[PDB]
């Protein structure tokens, strides 16, 4: 039995967020050929099938809404964007507080549109109108950046990392 | 340091206005029991309902 | 002085500014403060583990005597399964005229971070109830205790006395 | 370290004794970073006019919005003295819990 | 004593409280929801005959309730039993309904979290306890309080008014309690005598006696006319006295603490009302507590006013709720 | 002392929007603004420069205070074209890399800060004041691009306030540029942005910051 | 031995307790103001009844605080009370 | 006792540190009440060290019947809370010279730091005010580069009172905003502060039907309404 | 033209981010406010992913300047794919290699680390202030 | 009157609405304006008292709002109140980062 969690696996962020780590890994290891070619003249690919059991998938258990499984999978979606910039080694301790900065940001963003739905002013915005300001009064200033940051880090780095993959392909080629 | 407490306690009944035997007398009954009420939980003979009157406690 | 530092920790801070030599009252008066804080962080961690019906001092009782206390938040305190003391005191001593401890840790890939299993979570919670005691004394079922290996067991500070009917 | 063990003496003389073991940390990377805090703002306030009422000021200026505040017992007298000037609203007599009024209550909203 | 055990709890179950005629169960949790419980198996659904549709989803004989955004650290019930009143550490009070399992009502009047709500008795208006030193009184029809209960000098641990719903008792940190008139707000009645924070209180159904425990693990009673100190009880361990109640008529004090025991006292020994005493012995009686292994001073020794103490075997006991006909409740989680 | 690039001053103000010979106060107070911004940005390169482990300031160093605009550093770049790879970018993780009054509108362009020399720039700035080393590559020509940039905006922004203060106050009862413009101007400019105020709101503490450079 | 060194030492923790060097009476202006000036009406209203002095300097005649010129940083001072 | 597993590998300069602490190392002061008093009482400065007071004589600088002037002065400013507008020079310069002698600075006050105050109060509120008003609407043409008329409640000035509550004194104001601003639906807040007595609803008493005409006390309650 | 909270919705209707649904569901059921849009769950995630997408490529920056390999690495990056071009076949490998051997050990060794010490600027530029002491004496 | 003056410079129409202010707001925020004049001017005298003078110049104002406020006024003292240190660390603390840099190369 697939779980809850592993359900948009494959649907539009995670296979093109995996395109931009396969290109960044790949083209991190035409660098090693020609790192080897400099010493002459003196992998372990992603996997996001991971499942918890099917035991502890029964309904006797509380597999949504404990604390120690939610926070894998915020280390491991966290973890999976600090790569797409390009780090490739990290302590525990940077991981863990990016974990908690993810955390707290997300739970002010709830806690936010939270208070703005259920306060009891002579002045409540409408059902727009409260998502746009509890999106502003924390991060984004306007709406649109998110379709800004999906055309940056999905459409513009993907072409990126491909160019480079070409011009670097096209050089070792050039070498030997 | 409680005998010192206790002329404090008196100074202060003194300089706010209690009489000797009014003061005495309120120590007295300081000092007793609060008795007993035979009526404690109000048992069901000779107690009452709380009035519904639609106003505030009042003590 | 008081139980902090006279100049062990107080002054490392100190050089860690630039401040090269400064007075021992300065010293004095200063760790006196900080331990007060420290003390008074305490003091809200006791009340919020008394709170949450619990014995030990856990981490998120002094980090929710930092919000209460207004003080920026310790973040990186809270990893991966979060059980009762996960031990994590690994301090590695450095030699000198003194003594330094840097807690040593260990770099780790992102590709054995995201290929990582995910952990056991347990069951939803559910009760079970029996019987504490029918006329006064305890009936002896599987669910009670035996009121002799309690001797055995806990100091009769965390007990308090036996008595029976 | 030394202060790992002196927070462990510091903890016991409170009667402190089952904790994890992050919480001395957590004691001393709080208290590196107020020390820090208090000698630069401290420099600066030596820099302008090191001694100890220059600790003094720079620890005054950050107990204004931050620890628990000292003797706070009678403004909160008289705030409370501001609230309980209003006598006690009419209650109900129908022996129950009353709500207030529908727009006033969680239930009249919409997403 | 009834005493009911919850499993798997990973220490993430803070106090809870069941209801009148014993059939919910309210436990507030570490990560914002309210647990309740139908402690007869029943269904817990209200289905109200139409019966129109979602058997599909699961119900487990239990209702979670999410409000909330800190963690809830008190719960209580309303005499009439139809709604819970939840409080918690985001700055809210929040109401319940236990027909409709929904939030009602938002209740804001605290800056700093809070950890001891309770109903009156007539179930008209209840008062809170928070972290800024001050207990507040509310009603359940106003968004904001109506008294501001300010005097203490630590912050007010619990709250319980007198059984005609007239005077408010708060306990606070500053090893001290304190009587409030309900209307024009000042404290009538300063109790000290303690040596740690008052954690429990509770007020007998004759009125005239008022009983709490600190976390020193004794128990003491004041009359509130004179005052001062009738006796004390000394038979728990150094350590906390969660839950109190009352015998419902006459005078037996049950005691629901932290370590695992409850315990049983009996509050008319060293007064002036003797409360008939038997007329004619023991072996076990003053032989317990003089094995003595541990030592002298390194062991408590009780009152003559204890008499019983039924041990939990490592579950603590949160809850005791004396019920109407001789048989408490206890309740609390299983502990490892 | 002060009042030293006050002819300079106006001349960059030109460009932005009309003259109208500002005051001695607007430049002194622009001339006081600029003098803490270059010691700022100043202090906050060597900051950055000395903990990589030289103290002489590279050209890059001053361009990362300046990282988020993205505008104005292809600016930048456009302005390093006539002089006849940034480290933090996207290729440079990798280790290997493959192979009749216009003309008197655009010469008050051409007039800079410390375009002649940097003789009194780095005894008004005091350059050496606080710099460990000899930064003197590139760190003038940035230094008088920045401040450029800066008055140029400060002034574009006490314009249009100047002007809105100017319809609110023809609004309420029914030319030269002042010192409440200016500092007005300033805190218009100096007001932090939402997505550097976010991991602060819920918690209550006096939040402690850097001054914004333009 | 090592026994009485311990309890010495948990004899020197057992005692020292800190105190703040710096610490911000959470008080008000407006409560202070409305203290003062009713304080200042009902000085001024009656008398004093002396033994020999009366409290108060020039345009107080209450309870007024005798700090220093220097030691402002001082944490008590002297107060003025009708001596007889 | 059963330390001694830990209270041994403390190094020996820091026992015999340790084993010498006590109670009596500072001149303080911890009575809370006390501490309150002397944060209450208004405190003039006075001279007794002779260099002190060449220096404050030959400075023109007064005797204390000034100062303790200066202190009532001070005090006598209608303050903000009662006139509902921000203050002007005269009382700026009034309050803070009064504050000045307060805390013993006998000079006297530049006219500078008056209008470095009034700035500093321009962009405080400035800054509540605007975190308050981007929060009941969203400005869709500012926070961009390509409905009405809304008046901030109290209540809205207590909801970004805590969604961005880095914004304030953290003193006494704020706890007034957090206690007192929310007011229940019975409040009766247009009011003259005396008309949410309950002997308003019970009816005014008339006069002198009697030779002697000694009255209630509940006519004298009345008769303070009126004022 | 800047897209309206509809058309954002309207496509995370065919879209969903990095962050699955019960993640938000734990986060959401945390912070009270049940909603049952998952529109709503896909917007909050894109904008917690947009959020530390900005806060580790800001501490990404931070550790690509405080490194000397790597603003050296940026100055000879061409300089030494001349080296490169002209590192031919073996007549001609002579000439070369008199640099190659430091920055060889230096940049083949040198991977990036994420560190406390740079995610602590990273996020003190966000208004925090995480001070983690380098020993503790 | 000029509390409504500040709003409107803060809210102005600019094609996209006005925002007013409500009585009980302008009593709420003069109070907080009323105290904090005087939290600004107590730890001012305190900095005045700390130069040893009698005066108090507007440099003390000035230092107390840049220091804790942060609010940044455009140059009345801003150059004796710019304090330019670069806070590098002794060299005692450099050797002891040197100390634990080699036993966290000398550990591999």
């Amino acid at each position: 039995k697939q779980s809850r969690f592993l359900a948009n696996k494959d649907l539009g962020l995670t296979p093109k967020m995996n395109q931009n780590i396969t290109l960044i890994q790949q083209i991190r290891h035409i660098c090693h050929k020609i790192s080897l070619i400099r010493m002459l003249q003196s992998y372990t690919i992603i996997d996001d099938s991971l499942d918890i059991d099917p035991v502890s998938q029964l309904p006797t258990h509380d597999y949504k809404n404990n604390r120690e499984l939610i926070w894998k999978f915020m280390h491991k979606n966290i973890s999976k964007v600090a790569m797409a910039n390009g780090f490739e080694t990290a302590h525990p301790s940077a991981i863990n507080m990016l974990t908690e900065i993810a955390g707290d940001y997300l739970s002010n963003l709830i806690k936010t549109l939270k208070l703005h739905h259920e306060t009891n002013s002579l002045n409540r915005g409408t059902n727009v109108e409260m998502l746009q300001t509890t999106l502003l009064e924390n991060g984004i200033n306007r709406p649109d950046d998110l379709f800004s940051y999906v055309e940056s880090e999905f459409g513009k780095k993907t072409k990126k990392l491909q160019d480079i993959k070409q011009k670097l392909e096209s050089f070792l080629r050039a070498l030997l | 340091s409680a005998s010192d407490l206790n002329r404090i306690v008196l100074e202060y009944l003194n300089k706010k206005g209690y009489h000797r035997t009014e003061a005495m007398l309120r120590a007295e009954s300081g000092r007793t029991l609060t008795p007993q009420n035979k009526q404690s939980p109000a048992n069901t003979k000779t107690g009452k309902f709380p009035e519904q009157s639609s106003i505030p406690p009042n003590p | 002085y008081t139980i902090w530092s006279p100049q062990d920790t107080v002054k490392d801070v100190a050089e860690s500014l630039g401040l090269e030599n400064i007075n021992d009252d300065v010293l004095k008066a200063l760790a006196m403060d900080v331990e007060y804080r420290i003390l008074e962080i305490i003091e809200q961690a006791v009340k919020f583990k008394r709170h949450s019906k619990r014995d030990v001092l856990t981490t998120d009782d002094v980090s929710k005597a930092l919000r209460v206390l207004n003080v920026e938040p310790l973040y990186g305190y809270y990893d991966g399964s979060e059980v009762n003391k996960a031990v994590s005191f690994s301090k590695v001593n450095t030699s000198g005229g003194q003594s330094v401890y840097y807690l040593d840790e260990e770099e780790v890939d992102f590709d054995r971070l995201i290929n990582e299993p995910l952990p056991q979570v347990p069951r939803l919670p559910t009760f079970t109830t029996h019987w504490l005691a029918v006329e006064g004394v305890q009936p002896a079922i599987i669910q009670n205790p035996n009121l002799n290996d309690i001797r055995v067991s806990q100091p009769p500070f965390i007990r308090g006395a036996i008595v029976t009917a | 370290p030394r202060d790992v063990r002196l927070l462990h003496l510091l903890l016991a003389s409170q009667s402190i004794h089952q904790y994890e073991d992050q919480v001395p940390l957590q004691l001393m990377d709080f208290a590196h970073r107020y020390t820090q805090g208090v000698l630069k703002d401290a420099l600066v306030y030596n820099d302008y006019a090191l001694g100890v009422e220059d600790i003094r000021l720079a620890i005054a200026a950050r107990t204004q919005y931050q620890f628990k505040p000292t003797a706070p017992k009678e403004l909160m007298l008289q705030l409370a003295a501001e609230r309980n000037k209003k006598a006690l609203p009419q209650v109900m007599g129908t022996w129950g819990v009353r709500l207030p009024p529908e727009k006033y209550c969680l239930t009249a909203k919409e997403w | 004593v009834c005493m009911y055990t919850f499993q798997n709890t990973n220490k993430d179950m803070s106090c809870l409280d069941f209801s009148d005629d014993c059939r919910i169960a309210a436990a507030g949790f570490q990560d914002s929801y309210i647990k309740i419980w139908s402690l007869d198996g029943s269904s817990l659904n209200n289905p109200n005959i139409a019966l129109n549709n979602n058997d599909k989803d699961e119900d487990p004989t239990c209702k979670t309730l999410v409000g909330h955004s800190g963690t809830v650290y008190s719960t209580s019930f309303s005499p009439d039993n139809k709604y819970l009143l939840s409080g918690s550490e985001d700055k809210t009070v929040r109401l319940w309904s236990m027909d409709t399992h929904t939030a009602l009502v938002s209740y804001k009047g605290h800056n700093h979290p809070v950890w001891d709500v309770s109903f009156s008795p007539l179930g008209h208006y209840f008062a809170t306890a928070s972290h800024d030193q001050t207990a507040r009184l509310w009603s359940c029809d106003h968004i904001y309080p109506l008294r501001i209960f300010a005097g203490h000098l630590n912050d007010v641990d619990c709250v319980s008014f007198h059984p005609n719903g007239c005077y408010v008792f708060t306990g606070s940190s500053d090893k001290t309690c304190r009587m409030w008139d309900v209307s024009t707000g000042d404290s009538v009645r300063l109790f000290l005598g303690h040596t740690a924070p008052v954690i429990s209180i509770a007020v007998c159904p004759d009125g005239r006696w008022l009983s709490t425990g600190s976390e020193d693990g004794i128990i003491n009673v004041w009359d509130i006319g004179t005052g001062k100190r009738l006796k004390q009880m000394r038979g728990h361990g150094k350590n906390a006295i969660y839950s109190l109640s009352y015998s419902k008529e006459g005078n037996v004090l049950i005691s629901g603490g932290a370590d695992h025991t409850v315990r049983v006292w009996d509050l008319k020994k060293a007064t002036t009302e003797p409360s008939a005493e038997p007329d004619e012995g023991d072996v076990t009686a003053s032989i317990n507590q003089d094995i003595k292994e541990y030592g002298r001073r390194r062991t408590v020794i009780p009152t003559s006013d204890l008499v019983a103490s039924f041990y939990t075997k490592k579950t603590p006991v949160f809850k005791v709720k004396f019920s109407r006909s001789n048989l408490a409740l206890a309740g609390g989680a299983f502990r490892p | 002392d002060k009042h030293k690039y006050r002819v300079e001053i106006q001349q960059m103000m030109f460009v932005s929007g009309e003259i109208n010979d500002p005051p001695v106060e607007t430049t002194s107070l622009i001339e006081d603004i600029v003098r803490g911004q270059v010691i700022e940005i100043l202090l906050q390169s060597n900051k950055t420069a000395h903990l990589r482990g030289s103290r002489s300031i590279l050209p890059e160093d001053v361009i990362f205070l300046i990282r988020h605009d993205k505008a104005k550093v292809n600016r930048l770049r456009t302005y390093l074209s006539w002089k006849d790879k940034l480290p933090w970018e996207l290729q440079f993780m990798f280790n290997e890399h493959p192979l009749e009054e216009y003309v008197h509108w655009s010469d008050c362009r051409q007039a800079s800060f410390t375009f002649r020399k940097n003789k009194r720039f780095k005894d008004w700035s005091g350059i050496s004041q606080l710099t460990e080393g000899k930064p003197h590559d590139d760190v003038i020509d940035i230094l008088g691009f920045l401040t450029f940039e800066i008055v140029c905006s400060l002034t574009e922004t006490a314009l249009k306030i100047k002007q809105r203060e100017q319809v609110l106050q023809t609004q309420k009862d029914k030319n030269p540029l002042k010192p409440r413009h200016i500092e007005e101007a300033w805190r218009v400019l100096q007001t932090i942005d939402m997505r550097h105020r976010a991991l602060t709101n819920f918690k209550g503490g006096r939040l402690s910051s850097k001054p914004i450079i333009m | 031995t090592p026994e009485e060194e311990t309890t010495q030492v948990l004899n020197g923790v057992s005692r020292s307790f800190p105190l703040p060097l710096e610490s911000t009476v959470l008080s008000s202006v407006r409560y202070r103001t409305k203290y003062f000036r009713m304080r200042e009406m009902f000085a001024s209203s009656f008398s004093v009844k002396p033994g020999y002095t009366s409290p108060g300097y020039g345009a107080i005649h209450s309870r007024v605080g005798c700090l220093d010129l220097d030691r402002t940083t001082d944490y008590k001072f002297r107060v003025r009370t009708p001596q007889p | 006792y059963k330390k001694i597993v830990m209270s041994l590998p403390l190094n020996d300069r820091n026992r015999l540190k340790m084993i010498t602490k006590e109670a009596g190392k500072r001149g303080f002061i911890f009575c809370s009440v006390f501490q309150a008093r002397l944060n209450n009482i208004p405190k003039i400065p006075i001279v007794t060290n002779p260099e002190s007071l060449k220096r404050v004589k030959s400075n023109n600088l007064k005797t204390p019947l000034e100062w303790s002037q200066d202190i009532m002065n001070g005090f006598n400013v209608p303050l903000a809370s009662e006139s509902h507008s921000l203050p002007d020079t005269d009382s700026f310069y009034l309050r803070m010279v009064g504050i000045a002698r307060e805390h013993g600075l006998v000079g006297t006050v530049d006219a500078r730091c008056v209008e470095l105050i009034s700035l500093a109060l321009d962009q405080y509120l400035k800054n509540i005010i605007e975190f308050t008003i981007d929060t009941v609407r969203y400005r869709r043409k500012k926070y961009s580069d390509y409905s009405g008329l809304y008046k901030s409640v109290s209540e809205m000035a207590a909801d970004k009172r805590d969604a961005k509550i880095k914004q304030l004194d953290d003193d006494k104001n704020e706890d007034e905003c957090a206690d007192e601003a929310k007011s229940i639906n019975n409040g009766n807040n247009s009011s003259k502060d005396d008309i949410g007595d309950i002997s308003m609803s019970s009816a005014v008493n008339e006069e002198l039907h009697e030779n002697r005409t000694i009255s209630l006390t509940n006519e004298d309650i009345y008769d303070s309404l009126s004022i | 033209k800047d897209k309206t909270l509809e058309e954002i919705l309207e496509m995370m209707d065919s879209t969903p981010p990095i962050i699955p649904d019960a993640v938000i569901d734990y986060y959401l059921t945390k912070n009270g406010f049940n909603v049952a849009d998952v529109r709503v769950k896909r917007l909050l995630a894109l904008a917690t992913q947009k959020f530390v997408s900005d806060i580790a490529k800001d501490a990404y920056e931070y550790s690509r300047i405080r490194s000397s390999v790597a603003v050296s690495n940026a100055n000879n990056s061409q300089a030494r794919a001349r080296q490169l071009l002209q590192g031919q076949q073996q007549p001609g490998v002579q000439q070369i290699s008199q640099q190659q051997h430091q920055q060889n050990e230096k940049t083949t060794a040198s991977k990036v680390v994420l560190t406390v010490n740079d995610l602590s600027s990273a996020v003190a530029e966000y208004g925090l202030n995480i001070g983690r002491p380098d020993f503790y004496r | 009157r000029k509390l409504r003056e500040l709003v409107k410079t803060v809210g102005i129409d600019e094609g996209d609405g006005e925002t007013v202010i409500d009585g009980d707001v302008e009593e709420l925020l003069l109070d907080l304006a009323d105290d904090f004049v005087t939290n600004v001017t107590a730890f001012s005298c305190r900095l005045a008292k700390h130069r040893k003078s009698d005066n108090l110049e507007a440099r003390d104002i000035q230092l107390h709002l840049e220091r804790n406020w942060n609010i940044r006024i455009p140059g009345y003292s801003a150059d004796e109140i710019r304090s330019t240190r670069k806070w590098n660390p002794s060299q005692n603390y450099n050797q002891k980062l040197q100390s634990i840099t080699s036993d966290k190369v000398a550990a591999a």
